[PDB]
RNA sequence: AAACUCUGGUGGAGGUCCGUAGCGGUCCUGACGUGCGAAUCGGUCGUCCGACCUGGGUAUAGGGGCGAAAGACUAAUCGA
RNA sequence: AUUCAAACGAGAACUUUGAAGGCCGAAGUGGAGAAGGGUUCCAUGUGAACAGCAGUUGAACAUGGGUCAGUCGGUCCUGAGAGAUGGGCGAGCGCCGUUCCGAAGGGACGGGCGAUGGCCUCCGUUGCCCUCAGCCGAUCGAAAGGGAGUCGGGUUCAGAUCCCCGAAUCCGGAGUGGCGGAGAUGGGCGCCGCGAGGCGUCCAGUGCGGUAACGCGACCGAUCCCGGAGAAGCCGGCGGGAGCCCCGGGGAGAGUUCUCUUUUCUUUGUGAAGGGCAGGGCGCCCUGGAAUGGGUUCGCCCCGAGAGAGGGGCCCGUGCCUUGGAAAGCGUCGCGGUUCCGGCGGCGUCCGGUGAGCUCUCGCUGGCCCUUGAAAAUCCGGGGGAGAGGGUGUAAAUCUCGCGCCGGGCCGUACCCAUAUCCGCAGCAGGUCUCCAAGGUGAACAGCCUCUGGCAUGUUGGAACAAUGUAGGUAAGGGAAGUCGGCAAGCCGGAUCCGUAACUUCGGGAUAAGGAUUGGCUCUAAGGGCUCAGCCGACUUAGAACUGGUGCGGACCAGGGGAAUCCGACUGUUUAAUUAAAACAAAGCAUCGCGAAGGCCCGCGGCGGGUGUUGACGCGAUGUGAUUUCUGCCCAGU
């Protein structure tokens, strides 16, 4: 696993060709954005609540989204 | 207390059979076969007793 | 029931002579007793040198007397320091009031020759 | 305090091996464990590693010496003898 | 192991190839690491210098002596032993040396030896005290020790 | 006076001692003696940091091997 | 060490379930392996035979089932050794020998020539010539040594680091290299534009930072050369980190509740691989210059060859946090699928403190040796600088940086692993290599009791309680009178405080001998951390009072002593299965041979072999047997 901290490289990895799926783990106090690539599972944990759905729609539509719970 | 066993077929306490305990997410202790500890390079001067710096052991 | 007995051992019950099977050194190794004592006393001296209560020269000589098994515990050492701080402070007062008596007559003498070089 | 009367290092052998053998090993066993002053660095660190081999724990310099002593008397007379024939041949 | 005299890894510079040849001499007492050892006919006469016997003066204390020219040393190489160059003979190129046994021998002048006595002398003076010490001594050499008469 | 000597600690040597596991096998001349067993069992014992104990690998073969030596051992077989 | 009831069944002392009473008691009657066994594993069925009574049961019998791997081993490496070829020997099968009497390399770089394939571009392929080479002894030899890289959860009647799910990782490969990034893009000049900039020429560029230790994501380079890692004994002490145990709380569920107990019990988590931080370690650097010497350890040890004191650097971080990761696991409460269900929900998975504690591990530091405690595969660094690449650009050669793509074959894998799966003719009290290890008492991995787990008393039951046994005990008065003989049994026993002789190699003897004390309870005193005072924290010693039918190491555990003789100094070893000794060994002592074409010895043979990877402080052959004190006379005989 690899923890992505800053926000803009996440969507840079999300648009890779080997990025198979993204998952939304919405637990309390965090919303993690797990994106499964070929070698790693990159994670983008953001503490903000509304900025999550600021990006949840920003994903490329080709990649399969998955609300995880 | 939970007594635990080996996980390979080597049942002797040889130097290639060293272990360490580990608590798994399943709430159980298991063995984890460790790697032998490395050593950093010794100086080519052949007289300094220490080992080199800046290189991984 | 075990908890009820260890609570009594804390008060010293069931630990008389007739309930001890191992030698005194086996129950309490004298090496670790000496270890506890050294680490304690050396640490005490290391705080006193740190807080300027004692100097290097007193620390070093007092260090070896700890190693020499002179002081039995922390209180006996701490009071022995007080007597060393006291007596040298007397000697510090006695050797400065006597030096003040000496250096005063030094220039009080020089003032006297100062009247000789001016009149001649 | 002085723990023994006349049995030094060889007190470890207890009552074994007889008095004379325990006495003539004392002079040797004191020597083979003594630390000598390294003639190269000056520090008292020359200590016997193995029989005949003497290592200085400070300058890390190894010296071929006697078995139980640092210098064999037979060797020091030979070093001084060679030193005379050396300057006598070349003049 | 199994030898009283210590050895000495001496590193030379091969004169024909770019290489460093290493040897195992028998350390002469007084040798120390980082010391320069000189070998050959023009080598000076100091402790730990192998040079042909014919070049040495009389009464020179040598060790690791060659019994035949070029056999890499055979004589006087136990701990603390040595041989003395008794006398030369310019013609016929021969030299008399006495051996640690007391026998005097006429060897060729060409064969060489390292100057000085063998390190590790005086080993036989310390008494083996225990049967155990004797067991460990021979366990490093060969199966010969417990000797039923 | 010196040489050094006393006293208290520290230290942790040793084919060191008591003693467990282990390895042994002293005595009862105990049990058993068509046995549990073609050599075992009980109590009592020896040793237990070393000439220690042990698995596997490997070497030595019959007038040969191997033997801290008892003609011991060499597949329940050994003066062949 | 069994008992009651029930179920199944023709049939129950023996099977199964439930209850009760017990045992193993973490050095196990527990949980897993190696060797060996070879289907004994698992399910269903049967009750002939077999399981020394029985059997509704079985490791029996009859049907069927069952072992899944790039990551765990084998495979690879070498060890002691084994063993071909050359050679030698040999009537001969063959033997010796393993670098020795040998033309022992079939490889590589570059260059030159010819040739081909794909956009015969450029590269690959091939032949020839030239140039270079130390290789060095074929090959075999370890399921415990060396050896890159897999972990978590789930799943079966029986298999899981192998299947499923989810997270990784190592190695190998890639004309057109699949993509980025690095290499890399600067300066001088002459003009234009007010400038902001942009042109046309010339030149540089195989990275960069830090006083340094060294750092940064990469950061050209061959033959050759040097080095490192692999790669190291035993023992002691101490320190760090875990796991376990313990203590004080908080939840969840259970047990007790005649009385008491805010109680007793159970349970209360996070993998590999990354990132960060603690925490350990450093003979790492810089400043500076120390006696009135200082620093410092349990011990040590360190210092003008640079101490203290400051400020840095590196290594390991198995601990914590984090990504993984709460989705999963577990604990409870509840709702479903009437069920088939990795069903679906609810909360919870908490906060602290201790330790000469135990085990594991990491590290530091000593001790011991006439003992110095493996090799190789494999991998890496450095020194060198033969060469290679592009001319200011869509830069080239080249990259041990990031990501992407492809592949990882072959064989083992079930179970037993031992008072019933092995060997002893057998379900044989024998034998057979290891790993994990709870609570109480206690010095303790002792013995005794208990929890987790396991079991049915060891190839039968019932009824009696005679003699003889076997194994345990107890005995008035006497106390070895018994007997070859104190054989056997008994006494003694722990600890604390006293006290301790002859003799002695001065070390011992020695727990010598001989005394006293020991319970329960209630107290007092002393021994530490953290911020004078306050707040935390543990165990331990000494003393006092009271008290019991003088009993208190109350079980368990646990030395009879003395004084003399003989032998052997000691420790050690020995007749497996009648002899453990005074025998053997032993250190010590003393002889003897031998300077290598040699001594001793092997061998049918050989330029054979062992000692010998040796050299008189050595090797070989004998006697005696530590120390102490001595060792006399005889060379006629042999």
């Amino acid at each position: 696993p690899r923890k992505i901290e800053e926000i803009k490289d996440f969507l840079l990895t999300a648009r890779r060709k080997d990025a198979k799926s993204v998952k939304i783990k919405k637990n309390k106090d965090n919303v993690k954005f797990k994106v499964r690539c070929s070698r790693y599972l990159y994670t983008l944990v953001i503490t903000d609540k509304e900025k999550a759905e600021k990006l949840k729609q920003s994903l490329p539509p080709g990649l399969a989204v998955k609300e995880l719970k | 207390v939970q007594r635990l066993t080996y996980r390979r077929r080597l049942s002797y306490n040889t130097a290639s059979n060293k272990t360490r305990l580990s608590r798994t997410p399943g709430n159980r202790i298991v063995y984890l076969y460790t790697k032998k500890v490395g050593k950093a390079p010794k100086s080519a001067c052949g007289v300094c007793p220490g080992r080199l710096r800046g290189v991984r052991a | 029931r075990c908890r009820k007995n260890t609570l009594a051992r804390r008060k010293g019950r069931h630990m008389g002579i007739g309930k001890r099977k191992g030698t005194a050194n086996a129950r309490m190794p004298e090496k670790v007793t000496w270890m506890r004592r050294m680490r304690i006393l050396r640490r005490l001296l290391r705080r006193y040198r740190e807080s300027k209560k004692i100097d290097r020269h007193m620390y070093h000589s007092l260090y070896l007397k700890v190693k020499g098994n002179v002081f039995k515990n922390k209180r006996i050492l701490m009071e022995h320091i007080h007597k060393l701080k006291a007596d040298k402070a007397r000697k510090k007062l006695l050797a400065d009031q006597a030096e003040a008596r000496r250096s005063k007559t030094k220039e009080a003498r020089k003032r006297r020759e100062e009247r000789l070089q001016a009149k001649k | 305090a002085k723990r023994t009367k006349k049995v030094g290092i060889v007190g470890k052998y207890g009552t074994r091996y007889g008095a004379s053998l325990r006495k003539m090993v004392k002079k040797i066993e004191i020597s083979q464990h003594a630390k000598y002053t390294c003639s190269f660095c000056g520090k008292t660190k020359m200590k016997r590693r193995a029989v005949g081999i003497w290592h200085c724990g400070s300058c890390m310099k190894t010296v071929a010496g006697g078995a139980w002593t640092y210098n064999t008397t037979s060797a020091v007379t030979v070093k001084s003898a060679i030193r005379r024939l050396k300057e006598l041949k070349d003049q | 192991p199994g030898r009283g005299a210590p050895l000495a890894k001496v590193v030379f510079r091969d004169p024909y190839r770019f290489k460093k040849r290493t040897e195992l001499f028998i350390a002469a007492e007084g040798i120390h690491t980082g010391q320069f050892v000189y070998c050959g006919k023009k080598a000076q006469l100091n402790i730990g210098n192998v040079l042909p016997v014919g070049t040495m003066p009389e009464g020179t204390i040598v060790c690791c002596l060659e019994e035949k020219p070029g056999d890499r040393g055979k004589l006087a190489r136990a701990s603390g032993n040595y041989a003395t160059v008794i006398s030369h003979n310019p013609e016929t190129k021969k030299t008399r040396v006495k051996l640690p046994s007391g026998s005097k021998k006429v060897i060729s002048s060409a064969n060489r030896a390292v100057v000085g006595v063998v390190a590790g002398g005086g080993r036989i003076d310390k008494p083996i005290l225990k049967a155990g010490r004797a067991y460990h001594k021979y366990k490093a050499k060969r199966n010969c020790w417990p000797r039923v008469r």
